């Protein structure tokens, strides 16, 4: 019925799991069972023999993309590119059969690579190219079309109070757009623990950008709301270089309303990082505190505000989640799990919990690209011009603005 | 008998290390008492500025964890402080300095444990020495202030 045992290999250990399926037609013979061989731990070489394995295909379906988009956290491009080229000139002196299948796998592998993860091929991996490129032409061997693929790839001060001005939805449509294309721009090996974990780390300042940039994005959004409400411009490092506009209760009010409609307005295009954003920035401490004003507050702004705080035309279909709730997710999955088990065998059970994690980013990626999202060229200017508050500058404004009774 | 306690650090101190070793919400025995306890991670999440903000209001009891590897990692320890403060406007709220071995000198790390009023504790990644101690510890700090 169902059955499961496990294998061992030169250095890797293997699981197979067949099932037996009932048959269609009860008095028919059984239908061949449906089994799936799958890698468990292993060293990297053996990582290379099964990637380069014909069979791996339908025994092993997520053993090809899981090492593709998780090897960033174990090795390093131009090795596994390596080891690749390692077993193909190999396999040079082999029968000419063996040599071809291989090769075949060889080229369908670097063409799911090329295609799932570009950014991976810099000018790094020259000589490994030049390596694969002597071979296919050496042992006579979509080669032509890998090739050329791979060579196109390795060798080539504004007012926040005038948030007002624009109408909400407006506004929630230009964060979307800027939230939108920097989750496209996502490179989802980035987000993993092993990576993002040690950003802080003595030389990891360059590391990690594309995550960096919808972090920075989702700083600026929360800067924005926090400094608009204070209606305060930073002008300095400093907790005291600020200019405040003077405002009443029922004038900050205004404001508060303002990013409540735009935090909605976010949560219809279904944009849950400007949503958080917002929500969090209208939750900051610098703010909370503003009784007066939240006292100014229309009521029905209130329970939309309480709605989405229990959370945490055409425009588009589209989402752009909260990263972050991924990012922590990566993180624990990371310092869950070994990286290697006691005999040195690299855990690759831990990248498949890893990979499944970066398929559902993927999927929203392409969700993502649903979004129809025109851009609007006065906001835009209006955004980049904003110069957002320190925290020490928010505190400050804050008791400044409404001080403690 | 419910406690919520906040790990603050930066990334790659290990935080989460920490997290997972004492329990693998737990129910837990304190003082011959069943208690309940909401460990909260910051985890992957410390770049985020509102957000942890968020955390803060509703925390009870704070980990100051950095480790004794980074002086990166030890100098961010007093902005975690400093926010919290913010947050939580009151000088007596439990905390606790967390040193996590896995360059910074013993005496410098004695000396901000020195500077405000509240202990510091070293502890290790994998040898779960001072482990159990460090939660227990502040849950008892948090225990005083109820």
């Amino acid at each position: 019925s169902v059955s499961v045992w496990d294998e061992e290999e030169d250095g890797a250990t293997f699981t197979v799991t067949s099932r037996q399926y009932r048959p269609l037609d009860p008095l028919a013979p059984l239908p061949p069972p449906r089994s799936s061989r799958r890698l468990r731990a292993g060293t990297l070489e053996a990582l290379v023999r099964h990637l380069l394995d014909a069979r791996t295909a339908g025994a092993d379906m997520m053993f090809t993309p899981a090492l593709l988009a998780t090897h960033r956290a174990f090795t390093s491009t131009p090795a596994l590119f390596g080891l690749v080229a390692d077993r193909l000139e190999a396999l040079e002196s082999y029968p000419p059969g063996e040599l071809e299948r291989t090769t075949g796998v060889a080229i369908s592998v670097l063409s799911t690579w090329l295609a799932s993860h570009p950014e991976d091929f810099g000018s790094e991996v020259k000589g490994q190219l030049d390596r694969l490129e002597s071979f296919l032409l050496r042992t006579g061997y979509g080669s032509a079309d890998l090739i050329r693929n791979l060579r196109a790839r390795v060798d080539p001060p504004a007012d926040p109070t005038d948030v007002l001005v624009f109408l909400a939805d407006h506004l929630a449509e230009q964060l979307t757009l800027l939230d939108a294309e920097l989750f496209l721009n996502l490179i989802p090996s980035q987000c993993l623990g092993g990576l993002w974990g040690h950003r802080d780390r003595p030389g990891h300042s360059h590391l990690c950008p594309s995550v960096r940039a919808t972090v920075t994005q989702f700083n600026k959004v929360a800067g924005a709301v926090v400094s608009s409400v204070l209606g305060a411009t930073s002008i300095g490092e400093g907790p005291r270089e600020v200019t405040v506009r003077p405002l009443r209760p029922p004038q900050r009010a205004r404001l508060l309303e303002k990013w409540i409609r735009v935090a909605e307005e976010c949560r219809l295009l279904r944009n849950f990082s400007s949503v958080y954003a917002v929500v969090s920035a209208l939750q900051s401490s610098p703010i909370h505190r503003l009784r007066a004003a939240w006292g100014e507050t229309t009521r029905d702004s209130l329970r939309v505000f309480s709605s989405l705080c229990q959370i945490f035309g055409f425009r588009g279909g589209g989402v752009v989640p909260y990263l972050g709730t991924f990012l922590k997710d990566l993180v624990m999955l990371d310092a869950a799990s070994k990286d290697e088990l006691e005999n040195g065998y690299i855990n690759f059970d831990k990248r498949r919990k890893e990979f499944a994690i970066l398929s559902e980013l993927l999927r929203l990626q392409k969700e993502c690209r649903g979004y129809d999202l025109r851009p609007n060229s006065d906001i835009q200017q209006w955004l980049q011009g904003l110069q957002p508050l320190t925290e020490a500058q928010s505190h400050r404004v804050s008791c400044e603005v409404e001080p403690p009774g | 008998a419910l406690h919520k306690v906040i790990m603050v650090g930066s990334g790659g101190v290990g935080k989460s290390a920490l997290t997972l070793q004492f329990m693998y919400r737990k129910k837990v025995v304190l003082d011959g008492e069943e208690v309940q306890i909401d460990i909260l991670d910051t985890a992957g999440q410390e770049d985020y500025a509102a957000i942890r903000d968020n955390y803060f209001r509703s925390g009870e009891g704070f980990l100051c964890v950095f480790s004794i590897t980074d002086d990166e990692s030890f100098q961010a320890t007093q902005e975690f402080r400093e926010q919290i403060l913010r947050v939580k406007n009151d000088e007596s709220i439990p905390f606790l300095l967390v040193g996590n071995k896995c360059k910074v000198p013993l005496s410098e790390c004695q000396l901000r444990a020195q500077q405000w009023a509240v202990p510091y504790v070293e502890t290790s990644a994998k040898t779960r020495e001072n482990v159990d101690k460090v939660f227990f510890d502040l849950m008892r700090e948090i225990r005083s202030r109820k």
